[PDB]
DNA sequence: TGGTTTTTATATGTTTTGTTATGTATTGTTTATTTTCCCTT
DNA sequence: AAGGGAAAATAAACAATACATAACAAAACATATAAAAACCA
């Protein structure tokens, strides 16, 4: 559809997460790394929504 | 030529010169003296002002009646030696006539509400010093009406008042720094006295207050004659536009004229009375013409608390000598309209203005007229507004959304359809009388009574294209629309 | 992206980029960033599947 | 009044008399100031001579990618001959930027105008129509050699005025940025002149981005208007590579024979002009440039391109060029074959004249990739008729050495695979002469990572401020300098290490912890002239007030660079975090 | 001096642009209650 | 391996702030004509 750049077509995936998805919520999708200290990560949604946003 | 983005192919420009009048003598000393000169102050101005009296002039006229309450409303009229400003015209007077025998220059600041005889009373004061000054016991002056809403632009005061001056069409850029050279540069020798009025000042100093500050700084200078006579409503209008250090260098005096009691208002409309109460006429009785002194002598007398409830009621709600004496014509015409169609004259023992003709008079413009209208109204529009009425008592919210009217009237014709008139009307208000239409969703004129009700500034209703989610208030009361509505019988009973 | 309105801000005139208030939102359909994800091989149905559908 | 408080003053500086020179050209003396002035003046103009016959070709390509955009839409505004003569033909260009002119037939018998709307000159429907009206009204009298109401009824009386029948284009610059209520509702206000019998419409949308955008966006009834006949004209610098191959081997004709292009340089150009896909030829022309600019500057071997500075060489030349590492392979092998000591020595140092006569050998080789790449792409154009191929990645595969693994994918060269083989050498000496990115020069001034290096520099900042030992026992606060940060670097560590919402008060007293008490009430006091500043030092109070103030100058210097908010105006007491390092 | 042309002053109209007030929608803040898995045992 | 229990999540009432647009102001952009002012002549 578009002719857009290679990081300009991933800056419309993110922008399109970040308005839709809670920003709350984002530490339990996008968490990856080791933690050398000690924390807990989030959660998550506990519960489904079913507005879909 | 060009291509022009746009026209303008009516403008109309006016032979005003630019240059001001600092210019044209190269020195003060070369200034001759203003007075004995021709076309300053007026001269030769009076013939194109009097031009237009021959235009509405023609010679046809065939017997006018002129009845006996006819020459009582002729002399009732505003236009037509005053009672009741005594101390205010000795204020004006002994101001202006000090400043003139002096060569000095003043200001008089003179508020009051509407009507009270400041206008009046002022060209009153002129008057009486036109015939001291005619006397020769102060010097020549010359007076100058300056209306600020007889203007178009607020800035034409300038060009008027350099033009009763000096004779001479300027801009008004060039109209002020023509007479604030007049006034500060001239000479006493050279100049004369000038007494300008600036009636209604409210009008020219609501967009940028630039002119209330230059009349009365003229005012402050040595060789300036200037005596400004400021006629306007309120008595802080100086002192909110200019400040309060500006308005004390300039030192004028500060009079308000209160509107007038009862009393006085007696010694007004019985003033211009004198001569024709307890007055005889001679009537003849086939034309209806009165002559003051086939014809009976019949006289003429009113009321004397006809004329004291018509001071008592205007005088305790605003008090101005406009609205007392047409009260008293508005009475003396409701008289003649019945003598009138007793007699049957139209037009070519004992005459009064009783009691009942100025209570009638006056009743008509104290009462209002919005229970009639709406008590007269259609069932539709009546039902419109019982059920906005009903929606204001089960929220009090005084807006009602236009959807929920909708609702209650059709939830009101739903559930009393037991009544006997809502039975054979509901079959012509929602498919209108006969088979073919199918049943609606609003009733038959809604839009009419709607845009009936808007129009007649009953009812107010917001900016929405969504019809049904839009808000609709009242702008009466809430009282004298349930009044309206209790009359009524078939909307009481439901 | 943001001069193309494929991403959109709060609309006042002369909006200034540079500013702590200015916040930011997508205009673009779902039906656009589900093409735009398939070029990349990137999943966003997943990251929506699991909040309703 | 200082001129520092003002905004836009202007300086008509002072210049000296004579600097005694004819030295004023930027280029510095390299080799520590070992290079002859004659050999700067000369790197400066072989520098220009290089430079401008690149940009003398690109300025020439630039111009026909004008001249063939300016035909190729005249082929297709031009003779479509409808036989229903009640539409307008309507050209949608794909990705054009909207800088190309459009120029109109001449064609007598009739007015063509072009009317060219920006979205800034489109605020509403009746400033289209009133600048439309005007725009032609305008260019009617121009070619003719009273006024008119600016609406569509000029369009009417456009016979009964001028004589001639009219035909009007519609040149829409920036699309994507106007709004698309107001250019429906344009088009079908264009639409009621379709009853004239004098008159044709033709639109140009330049669509940056896609056509799917906007068929979303235009009402279904318009879409439906716009089909009669409609043509899409793909108008890109990036379709196909056609201009970029032609800009790059425009450059490689300049470098042929003289410079190399290591592969780590050029897939750093294949990835940057990926990232930026509208603007891509003059991003190819920058980097192009700032690399042979970065070249010139900075190596004193660029007089040796032409053959006749070899009769120059000097000594200090000769210790530079022995340490490139082909050099070392090749008396590394000069070893391992040859077992006596003298050849190897007769080319080192310790032979003044060979190791100099050694280097003239080899300037003179063609090192023929430069042609075989042009080889290979005019080949593979003509015989298989590939468009969409780079020239610039089948320059890196063959500098690498994969290139028939590179021509595998279009599946028509396997018997011509063998043929078009070739495995580069590596020649001797082709580090000094060549155009490689190992040191991150034009990936920090082109392509910087920008509040990256802001974060870098407050974090550490040692790699900023000299740390001098000598010159700070002599200077006023040399003894806080060894013991105290700048204060934006202590504070962005105290920045760094807090949650989102922070207090102003805990975040002062948590930056007042790390200071040193005694050395910065010792550096207030060790200036004697300032009474005014001794009597602050007197009080007991003294450390807990330049704390403060030292503070709240670097909590305002982290708002307008942008890493502080203050959160909830009428407050003042908490602020919020905006920048994270890393992202 | 004298007519003629050119510029200026005064006057109003047009389009773009930027500011502010306000009603409604969004978002943060606090308190009670429930679920999840890290860190001690 | 169990389990405590604090972090995280949910909900709901309420307060505080932002946002979209209405209403308008003002500056840029534009034209017109009578009066000044050069200016040939
Ligand atoms: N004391 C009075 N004696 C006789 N007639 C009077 C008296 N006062 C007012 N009138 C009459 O009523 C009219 C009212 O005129 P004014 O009251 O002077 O106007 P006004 O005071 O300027 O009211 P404005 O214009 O609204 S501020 C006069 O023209 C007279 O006819
Ligand atoms: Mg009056």
């Amino acid at each position: 559809t578009y002719d857009l750049s290679i990081i300009s077509k991933y800056l419309l995936i993110a922008s399109y997460i970040c308005s839709y998805l809670e920003p709350r919520y984002d530490a339990s999708i996008f968490s990856r790394k080791t933690r050398i200290i000690q924390g807990r990560a989030a959660y998550g949604r506990r519960k489904k929504k079913e507005v879909n946003p | 030529p060009v291509i022009r983005k746009f026209t303008k192919k009516n403008v109309a420009r006016a032979k005003k010169k630019y240059t001001p009048f600092s210019k044209r003598f190269k020195s003060i000393a070369a200034i001759p003296d203003l007075t004995s000169l021709p076309e300053f102050y007026g001269n030769s101005s009076e013939l194109m002002a009097s031009r237009f009296e021959n235009k509405l002039k023609t010679t046809q006229k065939h017997q006018i009646v002129e009845t006996i309450f006819s020459k009582v409303k002729k002399q009732l009229n505003s236009s037509y030696y005053l009672p009741a400003r005594e101390n205010e015209f000795a204020s004006i007077y002994l101001s202006a006539y000090s400043a003139i025998e002096s060569d000095s220059a003043t200001t008089i600041y003179v508020a009051g509400t509407p009507g009270v005889g400041k206008t009046l009373t002022v060209r009153e004061v002129v008057k009486e010093l036109l015939s001291s000054s005619a006397q020769r016991e102060i010097p020549d002056f010359l007076y100058v009406e300056i209306n600020g809403l007889k203007m178009v632009k607020p800035t034409d005061c300038y060009e008027t008042l350099w033009n009763k001056v000096s004779g001479e069409r300027l801009t008004w850029a060039a109209s002020m720094e023509s007479l604030e050279f007049y006034f500060k540069r001239v000479p006493k020798n050279k100049k004369k006295t000038i007494v300008v009025l600036l009636d209604e000042l409210d009008a020219m100093v609501t967009k940028s207050q630039d002119i209330m500050y230059n009349f009365f700084n003229w005012t402050t200078y040595e060789n300036a004659k200037l005596i400004v006579i400021a006629v306007a409503n309120t008595m802080d209008l100086p002192e909110r536009q200019l400040g309060n250090k500006i308005t004390s260098r300039i030192g004028f005096t500060r009079i308000m004229f209160t509107g007038y009691t009862h009393e006085e208002l007696k010694n007004i409309i019985d003033l211009r009375l004198k001569g024709l109460n307890d007055s005889f006429f001679y009537v003849d009785t086939k034309t209806g013409n009165a002559i003051l002194i086939d014809v009976r002598k019949v006289r003429l007398r009113m009321s004397a608390d006809a004329i004291e409830i018509a001071s008592r009621k205007v005088a305790s709600v605003s008090g101005d000598a406009r609205r007392a004496l047409k009260v008293c014509k508005r009475a003396a015409e409701i008289a003649e309209k019945h003598y009138m169609a007793k007699h049957g004259y139209g037009y070519d023992g004992v005459q009064t203005v009783h009691i009942t003709h100025v209570m009638k008079a006056l009743n008509e413009t104290l009462n209002s007229h919005v229970i009639t209208f709406m008590t007269r109204l259609s069932f539709t529009a009546k039902l419109f507004i019982y059920a906005l009425l009903n929606l204001m008592k089960k929220n009090g919210s005084q807006e009602q959304e236009l959807g929920d009217i909708v609702d209650e009237i059709k939830l009101l014709i739903e559930v009393n359809g037991s009544n006997k008139f809502v039975m054979e009307i509901a079959k012509t208000l929602f498919q209108q009388g006969s088979d073919n239409i199918s049943e609606q969703l609003r009733i038959i004129s809604w839009d009419f009574v709607l845009n009936q009700l808007l129009d007649a500034g009953i009812l107010f209703k917001q900016t929405m294209k969504n019809d049904r989610i839009c808000c609709v208030k009242l702008n009466i009361s809430v009282e004298e629309a349930k009044r309206a509505m209790n009359e009524d019988e078939t909307l009481r009973n439901l | 992206l943001h001069t193309l309105k494929l991403i959109a801000t709060t609309m006042n005139k002369n909006i200034d980029y540079l500013s702590p208030k200015v916040r930011w939102k997508v205009n673009v359909p779902w039906e656009i960033i589900k093409e735009i994800s398939e070029s990349v091989h990137f999943n966003i149905s997943d990251y929506f599947s699991d909040i309703h559908e | 009044f200082a001129d520092a408080q003002r905004s836009h003053y202007t300086v008509y500086p002072s210049l000296p008399q004579s600097n005694k020179n004819d030295k004023h050209i930027p280029f510095v003396k390299l080799l520590s100031g070992k290079e002859s002035e004659v050999n700067v003046e000369k790197r400066w103009e072989l520098y220009h001579q290089l430079h401008s016959h690149f940009h003398d070709q690109v300025d020439h390509i630039i111009d026909n990618i004008e001249a063939d955009l300016k035909a190729e839409i005249s082929d297709l505004l031009y003779s479509e001959t409808t036989q229903k003569r009640r539409c307008f033909n309507t050209i949608f260009l794909l990705g054009s930027d909207s800088t190309t002119k459009i120029e109109l037939k001449d064609e007598s018998s009739r007015y063509n105008v072009l009317i060219e709307l920006t979205p800034k000159e489109s605020p509403n429907v009746r400033m289209m129509l009133r600048r439309s009206m005007y725009k032609l009204y305008s260019a009617a009298d121009a070619e003719e050699h009273n006024d008119v109401s600016y609406d569509l009824s000029l369009v009417e009386n456009f016979k009964r005025l001028f004589g001639k029948d009219l035909a009007m284009v519609f040149n829409f610059k920036d699309v994507d940025s106007i709004n698309f209520n107001t250019l429906d509702n344009f088009i079908i206000l264009l639409k009621s002149a379709f009853k004239y019998d004098h008159v044709k419409i033709s639109l140009i949308f330049n669509i940056n981005t896609n056509l799917s955008n906007i068929e979303k966006n235009l009402r279904q009834s318009t879409i439906r208007l716009l089909k009669r006949n409609y043509h899409k004209l793909d108008v890109s610098s990036n379709k196909g590579f056609k201009y970029g191959n032609q800009i790059f081997q425009s450059f490689l004709d300049t470098v042929d024979g003289k410079l190399n292009l290591s592969d780590r340089f050029v897939e750093f150009i294949l990835s940057k002009m990926a990232n930026n896909t509208n603007h891509n030829l003059q991003l190819l022309t920058k980097m192009l440039d700032y690399s042979l600019m970065s070249y010139f500057f900075q190596n004193a071997f660029s007089v040796f391109i032409d053959p006749v500075n070899v009769d120059f060489l000097n000594d200090d030349y000769l210790k530079i060029l022995s340490r490139c590492p082909t050099f070392m392979f090749f008396v590394e092998g000069l070893i391992k074959q040859h077992a006596p000591a003298d050849e190897i020595l007769s080319l080192l140092t310790n032979k003044n004249r060979g190791l100099e006569e050694f280097f003239v050998e080899f300037l003179v080789r063609e090192n023929p990739i430069n042609g075989h790449a042009k080889f290979v792409a005019r080949f593979l154009e003509e015989e298989l008729n590939i468009t969409n191929f780079n020239l610039i990645e089948l320059y890196h595969n063959l500098l690498i050495g994969k290139l028939d693994s590179y021509l595998d994918r279009w599946s028509a060269c396997k018997e011509y695979k063998d043929r078009l083989h070739f495995e580069p050498i590596d020649t001797i000496f082709q580090e000094l002469f060549t155009l490689d990115n190992r040191s991150g020069l034009l990936t920090q001034s082109i392509f910087p990572s920008y509040k990256s290096n802001i974060e870098d520099n407050l974090l550490s900042w040692e790699q900023v401020l000299p740390s001098l030992d000598k010159e700070n026992y002599d200077t006023l606060s040399g003894d806080l300098d060894k013991i105290m940060a700048p204060v934006l670097g202590q504070l962005f560590k105290l920045y760094r290490e807090a949650n989102m919402t922070i207090n102003i008060y805990d975040f002062y007293i948590a930056f007042r912890e790390t200071l040193p008490k005694e050395e910065i009430l010792n550096f207030i006091r060790k200036d004697p002239s300032n009474t005014k500043l001794l009597e602050l030092a007197e009080t007991p109070d003294a450390f807990d007030k330049v704390a403060l103030i030292l503070f709240m100058q670097a909590i305002f210097a982290f708002e307008n660079m942008g890493l502080i908010k203050f959160q909830s105006t009428k407050s003042y007491d908490l602020v919020e975090k905006c920048v994270w390092r890393g992202i």
